[PDB]
């Protein structure tokens, strides 16, 4: 959104939205002990 | 128990260019875009 | 609770009786952060990726933001690389004046849930 | 200094130029304001930036004693179906010597309202007809 | 304690910097409001939680008698076009000896409206115009 | 039965604890409410059930006269950009002779807005600056 257009047509205030997504990032590349319970 | 603890810091955003082959990690940067002004509320 | 393995150890020894000693358990996952985190990336032309990208943060400004993005930076390559360790926050603290950043990676082994920090002893 | 020349709230002068409204008796809210654009940083409590954009003049009520020419007034304002024209007009305060305190101008006028006489029997007054003003401006 | 020295309003100095605006008048509005947003915890009944959340300053309305350098003030509002510089004001009050009290100061201004003198024939006064300031933190 | 006299509304004390804010000298506001519900009964003409909802507490607008310790609340207010202190304060009624008629007790203090003084050249009066407060519930 372009507000306040500044003389000879340079605007001079301006709000933009943005919408991002997560990109995922996968492909990163059992011993147990006995217990008196 | 802080790092910079007492400062101001605005918000960037940082571009790259797109993989090219087999990788997953985004490029080399190619510009990076400071904040005017940072966000009043971010929505996730 | 996860399995550790066993291999060699980055500053390696004769050992007792001759040969190479080996290391295994909680003390040689230190050894396998020891190495992931001190060699740069591009150190071995066969895997570039390998190593995490301190360096590419020196010389910035001490601020949160630096801060900010060395957690970054730790988070993924201790993840990416070393699989068997589950890591629990990483602290950026300057300490002896603003000059240096230090930082300090809590992890653990999955399941076995030991809380621990690497030190990087010399 | 010569004890300097402070301006006053009773000498003036009052005019309108082009379609024969004459002179007027007493102005009101001549004002200029600026409309300011209230903007939050999130990262940084404790003030708001203020940052300007644009500007707005208000309009301008000016009163005189009814007098037979006021129907010039009236002509003026129901030309509008017809074509209508802008004059400019000028407002100036005065000191007692009559000299000048700060002259303003209206670039372009333009009628907006016409409060007529409040005609009452008790009240012991003078009719005083109301001839609002809009704007385009200052001169110089 | 030398029988204090309480503050009072009647002494004072009003001023602003940079164009050469002077020394004005009379100070009004002068505040700074926190604005808190209220959870009402719904668990337990008796208050509502109040929080803290940014500090805002409001707007200063600052009058003086109109003088023939109140051109100074229309050239400062109508160089918003071709950009406005922002002095830094000071509003301080101060007791009959002419010693201090407690000075404020505006770290930086922003024309906001510009309410006229009110032209009276009858009323017998001074002509007040009124500047309008836009404000942003305290000096310290 | 002696002649108990209430709380006149001349005598009292008022303070704040914590952050030096000193001794206050005016109170307006202090007030508590309930959000009453009001269902309507279908069946039924005649009233309309009220029944209570949670409590609510007023804010409070402290005034005091403009003294050089005034330094302290502007400080205190704007340390919310660091951390801000609730500390507890006091609200008391008495009569002529000094003793206690109803003793009220903040148990955590914000602050909200602080009115300063409004300094006018004409009227001859002493700076009253307005600290506002933010409730937090009644001690015991």
């Amino acid at each position: 959104q372009y507000t306040l257009f500044g003389t000879a047509g340079v605007p001079i205030r301006a709000t933009c939205q943005m919408g991002l997504v997560e990109i995922p990032g996968p492909t990163p590349n059992r011993v147990h002990r006995v217990v008196a319970g | 128990s802080k790092g910079a603890g007492k400062s101001l810091v605005r918000a960037n955003l940082a571009i790259h260019e797109p993989p090219t082959g087999k990788s997953t990690s985004p490029g080399g940067l190619i510009k990076r875009f400071p904040f005017e002004f940072n966000p009043a509320q971010l929505s996730i | 609770e996860q399995f550790v393995g066993s291999g060699w150890s980055f500053p390696l020894r004769i050992g007792p009786t001759g040969g190479i000693a080996l290391v295994s358990g909680e003390q040689e996952v230190e050894e396998a952060m020891r190495l992931i985190l001190a060699t740069a990336p591009g150190e071995r032309p066969m895997r570039p990726e390998f190593g995490c990208a301190i360096h590419d943060l020196v010389f910035a400004p001490v601020n949160e933001q630096t801060a900010g993005r060395i957690q970054h930076e730790v988070y993924v390559t201790l993840d990416r690389w070393e699989p068997r360790i589950e890591v629990h926050d990483v602290d950026v603290t300057t300490g002896e004046e603003q000059n240096v950043l230090f930082i300090d990676v809590r992890y653990s082994i999955r399941g076995t849930n030991n809380p621990r920090s690497l030190v990087f002893p010399f | 200094m010569t004890r300097k020349d402070p301006g006053s709230s009773i000498w003036f002068s009052l005019a309108i130029d082009g379609e024969s409204l004459g002179y007027f008796n007493g102005c009101e809210g001549l004002s200029t304001q600026v409309e300011v654009e209230q903007r939050q940083e999130g990262g940084n409590n404790g003030f708001v930036w203020q940052l300007p954009t644009r500007v707005t003049y208000s309009n301008i009520r000016l009163t005189r004693p009814l007098t037979p020419d006021t129907a010039k007034v009236a002509k003026w304002i129901s030309s509008v179906q017809t074509g209508i024209q802008r004059p400019t007009a000028q407002i100036s305060a005065l000191r007692a010597d009559g000299s000048l305190v700060a002259r303003w101008g209206l670039i372009d006028v333009l009628p907006v309202s016409w409060q007529g006489p409040s005609l009452d029997p008790g009240s012991a007054s003078v009719a005083n007809e109301v001839l609002e003003i809009a704007h385009h401006g200052f001169t110089d």
